[PDB]
DNA sequence: CCGGCAATCGATGTATATATCTGACACGTGCCTGGAGACTAGGGAGTAATCCCCTTGGCGGTTAAAACGCGGGGGACAGCGCGTACGTGCGTTTAAGCGGTGCTAGAGCTGTCTACGACCAATTGAGCGGCCTCGGCACCGGGATTCTGATGGGCGG
DNA sequence: CCGCCCATCAGAATCCCGGTGCCGAGGCCGCTCAATTGGTCGTAGACAGCTCTAGCACCGCTTAAACGCACGTACGCGCTGTCCCCCGCGTTTTAACCGCCAAGGGGATTACTCCCTAGTCTCCAGGCACGTGTCAGATATATACATCGATTGCCGG
């Protein structure tokens, strides 16, 4: 089933969650909009790469290696999910 | 003295490493010193992470050790943070830290 | 199937440092993890290093220049003396 | 809407056809255009080889796209 | 009727939010957005939940970082609140386009 | 006096077909040789890991295609790919 | 030759020895040296194009670093590709920020 | 007669990002290689191609910098650039912890 | 020998970079800087060479060592 | 007689101490697969000797860049005022999270057999090094065009 | 009547054109070594079949988090004034750069040997999967202490 609007799932109060875990204490009202397009393009290039991992070993199933496989070749190593 | 670790007093395993060379496409050939010498020095490295972790641990009056008690370690020396400056560790957190400006005065 | 990891070399070194802490299953990958990642970048700069000088063996020398170049300054020391104390104790024996 | 094909010369050559056209009349066009016979002539785009029987929206190419031309002898 | 200032909470929960390390994103929300944007790559995909997992912790930290340069960019001008201007210039200087 | 092998004339034999009268310094032709070879390198090392990923001893015309997707950014690598898919297809043809 | 199978201009015999001699994997398939020498030259071809158009533009016949630099920052593609690469005695793109322009 | 200030800087910035030369006199450049090279091992040479590639190297590195730093000074509504940039930029990059 | 590099080259590099004017304070800190980043490449180049067994710094030293920093040049025989 | 400064005091938030139980960590057993011991063969790397090329060091001159000083205009910084956007709190609404239930697509393993890549030998032509020659490009002198800032002028508060 | 805005002049600055020369790019020739062709052999991997697991869909109930609204305040932004510090220009100094000469250290090649590593076979024990007990830590409850913001008293103008 084809969802949409999903981009704004993402609260306001989770990315004043984010900011402040960053340290911030006042936020300008126009953040939100700008922190939701900054993450689906970090998203999409994720998403992108691990997708073509899997389609390359014939599987209908992404797995947690081909995401850490993605992420370190986006130069962002992780630790804890295997590898 | 059966083993190759006894012969060179490791714990991390020699036979092992050397499978691992010589299975891993690095080069033709692989000499019998080298997987002594990486295997004393992955050692060392282990040495010094956990001894740090376990530090940070016994801080916060825990017995076992946890990832936050690993970041903590880590992002406290400045010769680990170096070398892991561009790894993310799952559910570590980040460095209590606010700018002096933020503050009430 | 039968999966190979370092766990018990890593609780036998922690053993070691320190004889009463012990450790949890997600910091047990993290540290998994961890030994992979720096076995794979010191054992491609030492194949990088090889094929410059035109040899087809890997030896302690690249190992240590390896080691050199990617470690920081004061565990390059460190970590140089103990693989020089590793190999001078196997050859001995 | 207009495409453009690519040949091994490096001759790159203008098209126009619509979406509804199928690969058999683009090929038509193209031997009008250039004189190329229609057996020889193979189509790839996105790595994949076309079909005379499908058209262009079939395939999702979309104005301004580019083919490329394979000559079989 | 007790009030607190404008500015205390804020440094409460920057005390609060610095300690813990649990996600601060709702999961349901995340996976469905997951899901919505790979489906333009290729549909009928399926995903472990360790997956989702790797890609919440992944893109919780590069926000926070982005954050704490969009702090440090704004406290250089002389200010103490965060604006677009000072992510699109954290961005730009770390190389991202 | 060894002797030293580069792309030299092969780069010099594209240039020929592109733009049939202009030529090249000595400069811009090593520029054009590390180039190649870097470009080489970053492909070879990719398909190795995709091969190694999957438990493979072999290295295909399927690990270059991916490692070519995976490198090369945008409608790049749609031209790229399909220029290799044709070459393949033409040598396969041909005995 | 297995170039002129193929009908290229970069050798396909010596990509496949380096392929062999490169420590990469234990065997290399017949087609593998065919695809990567086809996108080599590809590759070869756009930015030769690019930076011929440049040469043209400055009135002259031959292509200089410079040249190659121009064709390479102009274009968003290969910008990208070649992000953190320098060309030595290539300059910079000509760029002044509109607030320092007089009033 | 006398050019306003800030007259002379525009034709330099426009004179020097066309050319393509090197910037730095090459007899200083030389010796302060050799200098910070006898630190690490003495006793040692240099073929000139290794001291051109290392000049060129640096002064791209410099550029590329003071690039960032206009930047930064930009932000703070400023046109003189000052360390605090130098150092803002710096830190965003990542080679300032 | 770090004040060899003079003013007048330091104001030609932030020519070349855009920047119209300039503090008084900002050759001190680029000399710094520019001490560093050299220090950093020159001992990778060293590193290099003396693995070799070679006592004469070559241009595939330099050119390897910036590479291990992330910076790819062109045009030396890289 | 009020204002600014400093000492109370109530509300609130956070850390601390005490059972309680529970899921996770640490330990015990079988076996099987990979590592160790012994021996052989061969080529990779160490060692010595030559040679000649490139790097280092010194000398003379010339001239272009650097250093130093001066006067001044423009930009950086501090202070003041206003107004609106953001933080803190409260009441209401919504969906996330948990706990089951079922089902099925697909990931993972196993046996087979076959086509594909490695290896070896003989052959030959593509590519590299060396030499020449000439045309694109660097250099110098002169004229044309273009901004840029001072000067004269005009105008409206 | 005078400060502010507008049109017009000379004067450096950059560029284009024309003649001259000169060095690097393009072409040609000989050889050698690496790619091509033909044939044989072994195993890597594609393909089929089966098993079971974990990913997806649906339903019901709680309740904590999100959302919408109101009020007030403190921070951002614009304006003004000053003061000093960078910029543009002229004079004097210095040392970079070019050309030339000379010496010798070390990088690159070649020949020879020997010893270090791969490959084979046999044997056995260390490590992994599985199973079980118990205790370190999360949970709920009660409590003490630190902190913040309104209230009020006191020295002083």
């Amino acid at each position: 089933k084809v969802l949409r609007d999903n981009i704004q799932g993402i609260t306001k109060p989770a990315i004043r969650r984010l900011a402040r875990r960053g340290g911030v204490k006042r936020i300008s009202g126009l953040i939100y909009e700008e922190t939701r397009g900054v993450l689906k393009v970090f998203l999409e290039n994720v998403i992108r790469d691990a997708v073509t991992y899997t389609e390359h070993a014939k599987r209908k199933t992404v797995t947690a290696m081909d995401v850490v496989y993605a992420l370190k070749r986006q130069g962002r190593t992780l630790y804890g999910f295997g590898g | 003295a059966k083993t190759r670790s006894s012969r060179a007093g490791l714990q991390f395993p020699v036979g092992r490493v050397h499978r691992l060379l010589r299975k891993g496409n690095y080069a033709e050939r692989v000499g019998a010193g080298a997987p002594v010498y990486l295997a004393a020095v992955l050692e060392y490295l282990t040495a010094e992470i956990l001894e740090l972790a376990g530090n940070a641990a016994r801080d916060n009056k825990k017995t076992r050790i946890i990832p936050r008690h690993l970041q903590l370690a880590v992002r406290n020396d400045e010769e680990l943070n170096k070398l892991l400056g561009r790894v993310t560790i799952a559910q570590g957190g980040v460095l209590p830290n606010i700018q002096s400006v933020l503050l009430p005065k | 199937t039968r999966k190979e990891s370092y766990a018990i070399y890593v609780y036998k070194v922690l053993k070691q440092v320190h004889p009463d802490t012990g450790i949890s299953s997600k910091a047990m990958s993290i540290m998994n993890s961890f030994v992979n990642d720096v076995f794979e970048r010191i054992a491609g700069e030492a194949s990088r290093l090889a094929h410059y000088n035109k040899r087809s063996t890997i030896t302690s020398r690249e190992i240590q220049t390896a080691v050199r170049l990617l470690l920081p300054g004061e565990l390059a020391k460190h970590a140089v003396s103990e693989g020089t104390k590793a190999v001078t104790c196997y050859t001995s024996a | 809407m207009q495409i453009f094909v690519k040949t091994l010369t490096g001759k790159t050559i203008t098209l126009e056809v619509e979406p509804s056209d199928t690969i058999e009349n683009v090929k038509a066009k193209i031997q009008d255009k250039e004189g190329i016979p229609p057996d020889q002539q193979r189509l790839i785009f996105a790595g994949k080889q076309l079909e005379d029987g499908r058209t262009l929206s079939d395939y999702n190419i979309q104005k301004e796209s580019t083919l490329h031309l394979v000559l079989r002898l | 009727p007790h009030r607190y200032r404008p500015g205390t909470v804020a440094l409460r929960e920057i005390r609060r939010y610095q300690k813990s390390t649990e996600l601060l994103i709702r999961k349901l929300p995340f996976q469905r957005l997951v899901r919505e944007i790979a489906q333009d790559f290729k549909t009928d995909l399926r995903f472990q939940s360790s997956a989702v997992m790797a890609l919440q912790e992944a893109s919780e930290a590069y926000l926070v970082a982005l954050f704490e340069d969009t702090n440090l960019a704004a406290i250089h001008a002389k200010r103490v609140t965060i604006m677009p201007k000072d992510i699109q210039l954290a961005r730009r200087i770390r190389g991202e386009r």
